């Protein structure tokens, strides 16, 4: 896909993907 | 590639 | 007495010789490196993945014994950081007293780590306590699993020796990579899951991820819009369509329960008696194929579901999965997988923003997806005009799309057609005629010059 | 009577006083700063838009005369980065002898720069050869368009001054900012410039295809697509918003462009025995012109005509003078996407994907833009919201965005109960209507501000 | 009961807007911050003032819940950095159990400090004993008090956090901006800061004795001053408007405070054995306290009294929060010059003799400020003075200036043809009146501006 | 032919030793250099003050002569950066043909500039224009001279060589200290006044200023409230007490003309056919002593006055006036006055602001002022607590104020006191007691240690 | 004297001191 | 030299 930015390390605030 |  | 726990640590020799990902029939600079490790029972070590990373060779050395010993790698999770080694023999193990794993410390906790420095035949020691209990990640940009931190610096050397109570338990694994003050230290409720995840299916199955992009409900609006009762919940804005979620989750979810632990506005959720938890948490505790029931607000409605968790798919890897990375090449038209460390090794330019944004944005859109570039070329007559072209996404072949370089592979090999058609990214189109592509073969990996015109793992049959 | 030629070069004066970007009812620090001009004729100085950019005022000082004067900018063709400017004296213009504009330079020709380099205001002077020809690149507003390369350096003072030939005809204008490398804008874009004002009394600007191009250097690839000698271009793609959509398709090969022979690689006949880029012979047209262009489409050839405008920029470099296009709604600041706003914060805060965005993707249609939530003003209203800097939003109530006016028309039509914004990331705002509506005074009344809109919003809108 | 002294440790999220101080009718831009508070008691918490700095909005969240709340500043030391913060919920406070502070503690004590460290929102802890105790500085706001190293490093999310004593009793409060080198605030700090603001409703700020002193290390500098034995402190400078203008004189020496002995280098008896810097001393009266001074002048003993007062500051740090002060008067823009304001554009444009002067001059009297030009806006009226930043101006129409109200005053009652301003080299500028009066609205109708003046230079002045 | 002109050209060899201001008792490290030189005829070498500066030893080398011969440094201008040069002799020049001086050039002009490169042996040569006739300044912070910008670069060894006409005519002397491509010349008219000034008082008499600052009147109410008609004149803001202006000027003149040519707004002036110059042009081309005609508008009305011109007095110099800095040390503490190379070599910190402003923004009161600094304190038992003292201004000793360093020597000798007291500029006070600070005298040079208490000229006499 | 700023180098815009 |  697309407009996401996958991992929450280059994302920040309120978004995270959720898991291990 | 360009653009023209 | 005390010298005894000491007695339990050893010292980790490493020979490291990594795949180049640049040139995928090269290897880089072999070298050797140090670390910890140390005995947990039975006839293992417990150490770092990263140190014995890549093992050309791995040797460890007893506290006070001159010899090195020779150690096997059994085992090894990469986003955990552990690894685990046996050894041979029976010298090396005479009158070794083992250390025993203890629950996890409250903050303040006294801990010393023990590892051997970079450098000079004596084992060290620090002291401070468990200064944070925090979720963390363990492997760039790889997971979020449990961590301490403690209040004392480590020295990369110091890495995978034990950290230790005040009663001499280990309390988990020392980590340092090679301005803080803060050291880490991996739990040992996540070197369980690891051993046990072995014991189970003598392999490494990972931490499960739940597939989905949360946010957090603080504003007042957001809550009422979404009718969510008090102060709970996170709102599902996206998922990974290779996960079980997705065929159970939507968009505009509110997840509120997990396993009937109840999530807050933020992510956090019950913990311990005083304590709370990133949501995180519960989902890395489980293993590959569980399956969690999770408490859902959907339109206006409270709802059950069942979710199966896997651990994560990167559609771009940061691991490679050991060993070689794949290449194919078609008239010096060299093909490979993008890879993080590929990335990490050829820089921020000559990469581009196209390309590095599908790395960091982009989800598989099923299993085994990868994104194929075509890296360089190496030039030759068949090829003119198509020099000078690096890093580019190839979409389709001959019309194809193309999901992997596995199939690209396969594409080439039942081509019969006139020409080779690639289309990349940018709608940029290379066309190549078959005949003499082949016949430039030996010509091109000779002059370059190149063993293979694949990698091993191309030679296999495939699927679907 | 060489001292002559130098007394129509004069020296320019200018304060600057651009938008803040990121809250555009601001302004960023004026600062001072000079350049050059000179005498083209009528009452007419010409000289580098950048020089004048964002004027408050501008000041214009003949050679030996120690009084400033008072200049006006009288129209700025952007892409070509050429002003043109007038005094209101009769004091200056008195005794006024202007430059004559030479032909184009051949390659060793003897070259003078004349100009004022910064500080000291006197005169200064460089000679060097014309050392390369060339399409470049015109002041990242991008259109590329011919260009001179001069054996010398210049200072940053010296543009927008005169190029001289050695019979004192002016071959074009001094470009720098701020080697051993002169740029110059030769005297054909300065006619271009020129003609397109002294129609519609301003400046369209330059013209282009709208199309994206493949040379073909592989004979595999010709055969493939049945070429009868090498010579051709490959259109991958196609702008929606020029005429070209309309006419070409992806796939189509061009061959001739009005009867003159495109080449494998990108080039075409220039005069004489050289060679110039493609893109040349576009730029020398004028928006609204008709091009005949040969194509092989299929194995086919065939002939089909292109109406030529304007590239329509999805983010605009010029932000079009004076204040940039704003929003609120509730602490929420709206703005478009532009180049200028992208370096004031330069490249971080803006992300990966917008970036992307913004060096890659076209206009779908005539007004399109890419709307940005820049910050957000901290208050009751949006708390949770707060921090949530440069993002693009997409949807408002369920309804796609096409521009910033658009989101100005939707929200006064609004009357529903929330606010809801869906930004790039999926990531979703929601705001009560009413509290936003109530919070409104005191949020500008306090962070504080002018009003609630950039003027231009309160025009009604469109469709 | 561990979990339980952890429990009054909240994390602070607070968003800060400052002022432009080049252009104080704007706001710099707003960013988010977190910190450290803990619960002292009745409903406060504890906090470092520069956590709360310039406050939009103040969030806390206790250990262990999900929910922010909105705390209000409810007063701030700026000199000592502490803030108290009140919360109204009735949730937070359920269930609380604030901290009792504890004495001052001795070297090698072992300490911990409770935060929230940047990121993650999870409480953490430090442990380290106390490795010094000395007079300080202060948050270069600058007055010096006593404080506490200890052997930890601390998370600038963790100051403004407690430090704790193995008995569970706060010793200080975290101090952290951005080593291995803890700085606290010690208890007798805060209480004080809480003493001073218990009487006054307010803050009033530690005393100075307005003296400057050298210290006599050097038996034949003693001999000659008639020194009964080594002890004593000679004072060079007098503050003028402090109280001891009126009572001590340059060539005193000072040999007792409130009968305690000054030795001759600058210390004084601090507890038992100890020794700690006569400034200590000072800072540990409240403003209003009457002193007791022994000194030798000439060769004679004496004996004064004097008023014990803060230190009035010619260039001030603290601005006194929200907008500082500004004139205009035809484009040239006038404030105050503080620290705060050489700090945006750090120190260049300001210059060699006033970056001197700010950290040098005293204060002649209460009220003086140094008033400057920041900047000038163009316009046809200030033409000739653009350019012309950061000025400090002396006269206006030929009398002294002695502070921007005075100036507001002035400027207000003039009637004059020109308006004339002496400036620090002597440079002068001269304005018409009328013209620059007609120009006003223009200059802020265009560049552009709320208003004329801040709001307090409308206040009739004083004398 | 050609090559003649050349042949008039010179390498220049020159070891310098230079005196360390830091510690003035002491020299800086003796290095070697080159530049260039040229015939101007008679028996005399043209070249810049800088390569003969703090000649040790000067030697030539004639172009295409194997064999070096010796230089004596008849005068040396500083601030115009030119020297001449005699040499012995009878051999170098023999069949010598010298460079004649050709008028000032207009921009555009061909010129040609020659001299010899740092390292090889060979001659070399730089044409470009005339790009630009500017005053300038010719040494750090001293003067504002006529100077000649060309559009071609120079390197540093081609300094003070010729730089030439089309005719074969020097327009100048090629200025190089050691991002550009800019050249520049001290032109023919400085070097005349140069020349002249030494035949008439056979030594360097320098550049004379009018001691004045001015302010541009751009201001239409400036001009108006000051009644100034048309466009014409610059402010007197400031005057230099040292300067025979201020007997004559005051703030609030206008200057309106100079030798009868009318002054503008800005500061220029009718300078040749279709040019302005800045009026500091007329100013320097006087010499010391000469008398300018100065029309003025004082109050409303116009007013003629005559005004003596002499070079500027530098509170802190710039030059050193050669040799050696002077110093006097007291019971270990150390003076000397404060002087551009002082600042230069202690960089910027441990100068300080109050001293810095002070070196930057203060004139000489009256001739001979000078600040004199305390800049180390030599650590001993008779200053303890004096020690840690840096770079402080001393104002007064026992009561009286200090006019320069040799004043101060001429109070120390005369003082029969009980004690040395030391007024400094935080009105810091040292006092020291006299007789014990002579017995250690010898103690502490020797210790730290210095051959001198003083140098040489405050040996000498004192006036008033 | 003082208030100055003596050297025509470290002065800048409309100020400067006449002479050599 | 201190200020106090």
């Amino acid at each position: 896909x697309x407009x996401x930015x996958x991992x929450x390390x280059x994302x920040x605030x309120x978004d995270x993907w959720x898991x291990x | 590639x360009x653009w023209x | 007495h005390d010298a005894s726990f000491l007695n339990a640590v050893v010292k980790v020799y490493c020979t490291h010789t990594a795949p180049d990902y640049s040139l995928p029939w090269q290897k880089q600079r072999q070298f050797t490196s140090t670390g910890s490790a140390f005995m947990i029972g039975d006839g293992k070590l417990l150490t770092n993945a990263h140190c014995v990373e890549h093992d050309t060779q791995v040797k460890v050395k007893r506290r006070g014994d001159d010899r090195k010993y020779v150690a096997k790698v059994l085992v090894r999770g990469v986003d955990c950081d552990i690894a685990l080694l046996s050894v041979e023999s029976e010298d090396f193990w005479k009158g070794a007293e083992p250390l025993r794993l203890g629950h996890l410390p409250r903050l303040q906790d006294s801990v010393t780590v023990v590892g051997y420095p970079l450098g000079g035949d004596t084992i060290s020691v620090t002291k401070g306590v468990v200064s944070r209990i925090e979720v963390t990640s363990y492997a760039h940009g790889s997971s979020d699993l449990l961590g301490i931190q403690i209040d004392a610096a480590i020295n990369p050397g110091n890495s995978g020796g034990p950290a230790f109570n005040d009663q001499g338990e280990c309390i988990g694994v020392a980590f340092q990579v090679y301005t803080e003050n803060i050291g880490y230290v991996i739990p040992t409720t996540v070197v369980s899951h690891f051993l046990t995840d072995y014991e189970r299916n003598g392999k490494y199955t990972g931490y499960p991820c739940l597939g989905v992009l949360l946010q957090k409900l603080e504003n007042p609006a957001l809550r009422e819009c979404l009718k969510v009762p008090t102060n709970e919940g996170v709102l599902v804005r996206r998922v990974e369509p290779t996960s079980d979620a997705s065929k159970v989750l939507k968009e505009g979810d509110v997840i509120v329960s997990f396993d009937d632990l109840h999530v807050g506005c933020e992510g956090t959720v019950p913990f311990r008696s005083s304590e709370r938890i990133a949501f995180r948490y519960l989902i890395s505790q489980k293993f590959a194929g569980d399956i969690a029931e999770i408490g859902i607000i959907r339109a206006g409605e409270h709802k059950k579901v069942q979710v199966v968790l896997r651990p994560r798919v990167h559609l771009v890897p940061y691991h490679i999965d050991g060993g070689q990375p794949s290449y194919i090449i078609v008239a010096g038209l060299v093909f490979t997988p993008l890879s993080e460390p590929l990335i990490e090794e050829e820089c921020e330019d000559t990469i581009g923003l196209k390309l590095l944004t599908k790395a960091r944005y982009s989800v598989a859109r099923f299993r085994g997806e990868q994104i194929v570039i075509l890296s360089q070329v190496l030039a030759n007559e068949v090829n003119i005009g198509y020099e000078d072209m690096n890093n580019q996404q190839v979409l389709k072949f001959n019309g194809i799309p193309i999901r992997n370089i596995h199939h690209l592979a396969h594409l080439i090999d039942m081509c019969k057609d006139k020409y080779l058609v690639f289309e990349f990214e940018d709608n940029y189109v290379a066309v190549l005629e078959r005949e003499a592509s082949n016949s430039a073969s030996l010509c091109i990996l000779k002059d370059y010059g190149i063993p293979s015109e694949r990698s091993a793992d191309l030679l296999e049959p495939y699927v679907d």
